[PDB]
């Protein structure tokens, strides 16, 4: 009930335009209004997960208007095993024909007013928190 | 850079040597074709008149719009010393070199030439079957020995010596092998006309004591010769020169008469495609080329998987690119080879994308890319991976008694451009090993 209510709000309400889904909605879910997708971190080396999740934004209702291009991002940490997993999981889309573009830097990202954990103090606070993660008569008496 | 290269070499030659060079009409005719169009126009006017023209008169011919071209033309002619500026009677008179004027006059009017263009024996040979095959194979063999692909008949010592000492195909005895360098890939990229001059120009610098003019004399008239004809035999130095010419597949001898080849004629700046390949998102290469030379050059940075008679199919891999990068081939060069050897189909689809891009928004006109941008990004990214670590050799300075001394020593190093890194808080700075002595010398002083 709750997820459906969130899903309905995300679709028919202009106030909410973004949702944070998990592996639950990775398959056989119809989201015609979805156009943009972001994947902060995901299921290791699994390939079908990458393709099936990409299928959510392939449902775009406005897929025929001129100049429309759905967006599919995969944020990967540099110098980490995620690169090994990331290059392995997207090995099915390349076979289909989709090509991945490397974005080393996002233009205009520094001019944004506020960003998460900008000051060193906030960054260290996050570091410590993540590091720290691991007889009916008797009844009347009382 | 063909006319620039040949012209630049001539400028460096001393004027005393240039005067002797212009003796033969043949070389003068070849040198005449190298000057800019405006220079040729003035030269032709001055060759047939035995008089003196003031400098200003030639300027009057050039229109106001083409005034800039006049400066380049006069500068080029003066540098070669073809034009002799003489000042007298308060005016800067202009005259042509007497040797050059006579040399050109004989060639055009058919005067005494002293067999500069050679003689005809009237004993011709089939050009297609023999001349084309011999030079093509001989030029093919040297190229294969340069790209590193195995080949039975290795080139002779003469050309082998030239290649080594030159920047081409750096070799090391400890390694015991020969590999291509950054300039070597460019040499392969350059068209045949520029490919031939690079070897010839390097040879001209290699010869010692053999006269510089004589070697230049032989080379220039060689182009004047017409393929598929006989030419009886010349200077004593030209004899050993002629035999050495056979090593490069420019002239064919049975064992008295020498026959020029297609390359010989091509030397004098003569005016689907083979090598075209398909680059796509899947990093798969499909080169519609049937020739070992094209296959060998592709293997430098392409992991070949199989070959058909019509084409060769392969795949770009991280290992293949790193192999080329380690030798010294730059990524920018690799993309240039891919772009200049593109398939016609790729251009059409790219143009179709451009046409649709213009249709949606014609306000943006970016340079079209024949091959998908993803391949470019990955190839360059791999280059960044190899340049991930940057290291410099040198020494470190520390424990300065006074801050003024540290600033003075650091300031001088910056002045002579030997200071790499410095930190004011630690009063430390690192300098390159090349300028280590200079900084130490200033420390004593
Ligand atoms: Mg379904």
């Amino acid at each position: 009930q709750e997820r459906m209510n969130i899903l309905q709000n995300f679709q028919y309400n202009d106030q909410i335009n973004t949702i944070f889904l998990s592996k639950v909605g990775d398959t056989s879910i119809d989201l015609p209004e979805a156009t943009c997708l972001i994947q902060i971190s995901s299921h290791y080396g699994s390939r079908r997960q990458e393709a099936q999740r990409l299928g959510r934004i392939l449902r775009a209702k406005r897929r025929n208007d001129e100049g429309f291009n759905a967006f599919f991002y995969s944020l990967v940490s540099k110098d980490t095993q995620e690169m090994y997993y990331s290059t392995k999981r997207q090995a099915f889309l390349v076979d289909q024909g989709y090509a991945f573009k490397v974005i080393t830097h996002l233009h205009g990202m520094e001019n944004i007013p506020n960003l998460a954990y900008a000051s060193p103090r906030e960054r260290r606070e996050l570091l410590q928190e993540v590091l720290l993660k691991n007889h009916p008569l008797i009844r009347k008496m009382y | 850079s063909l006319k620039h290269s040949v012209t630049q070499y001539l400028e460096e030659i001393p004027q005393q040597v240039q005067n002797r060079l212009y003796t033969s009409p043949a070389t003068c005719l070849a040198i005449y074709r190298i000057l800019p169009p405006l220079a040729k126009f003035f030269i032709m006017a001055m060759v047939f008149n035995e008089n003196e023209v003031p400098l200003l008169d030639l300027d009057k011919w050039v229109n106001s719009n083409g005034k800039l071209q006049f400066q380049n033309a006069i500068k080029s002619m003066k540098s070669l010393h073809l034009l002799i500026p003489n000042k007298s009677s308060g005016t800067l008179m202009i005259n042509l070199n007497p040797t050059f004027k006579i040399s050109l006059r004989n060639a055009l009017t058919g005067g005494e030439v002293q067999n500069s263009f050679g003689v005809v024996v009237e004993e011709n040979v089939v050009s297609l079957d023999l001349l084309d095959e011999y030079s093509a194979n001989k030029w093919e063999t040297i190229l294969h020995f340069m790209v590193g692909t195995p080949l039975a008949k290795i080139p002779s010592e003469k050309v082998l010596n030239l290649l080594k000492h030159s920047k081409l195909m750096e070799e090391v005895n400890s390694t015991g092998e020969f590999k291509i360098t950054n300039e070597g890939f460019q040499f392969l990229l350059q068209e045949i006309n520029s490919q031939l001059w690079t070897l010839l120009l390097q040879y001209l610098k290699m010869i010692e004591t053999m006269d510089l003019v004589d070697v230049l004399h032989f080379i220039f008239m060689l182009g004047a010769l017409e393929v598929g004809k006989a030419y009886k035999i010349l200077s004593e130095t030209q004899r050993i020169m002629l035999q050495d010419m056979r090593d490069y597949g420019l002239v064919f001898q049975k064992h008295s008469i020498f026959y020029p080849t297609k390359l010989a004629l091509m030397l004098t700046s003569d005016t689907i495609p083979d090598g075209s390949l398909i680059v796509e998102t899947n990093f798969k290469i499909y080169s519609y080329s049937n020739s070992p030379l094209q296959i060998a050059v592709l293997s430098l940075f392409v992991h070949l998987k199989a070959r058909f008679v019509n084409m060769v199919l392969g795949q770009i891999t991280r290992e293949s690119i790193r192999r080329a990068l380690t030798n010294g081939i730059t990524a920018d060069q690799i993309i240039a080879y891919l772009e200049t050897h593109a398939h016609p189909q790729m251009r059409r689809l790219a143009e179709e994308k451009l046409e649709k891009k213009l249709e949606l928004d014609p306000n943006c006109k970016e340079p079209l890319q024949v091959l998908p941008p993803t391949v470019v990004d990955q190839i360059r990214l791999w280059q960044l991976e190899l340049d991930r670590v940057i290291t410099y050799e040198g020494s470190l300075y520390s424990d300065f008694e006074t801050s003024q001394e540290y600033n003075l020593l650091s300031k001088y190093a910056q002045d002579i451009g030997v200071l790499l890194w410095k930190d004011d808080k630690k009063k430390k700075f690192f300098i390159s090993k090349e300028g280590n002595s200079q900084v130490l010398d200033f420390a004593k002083r």
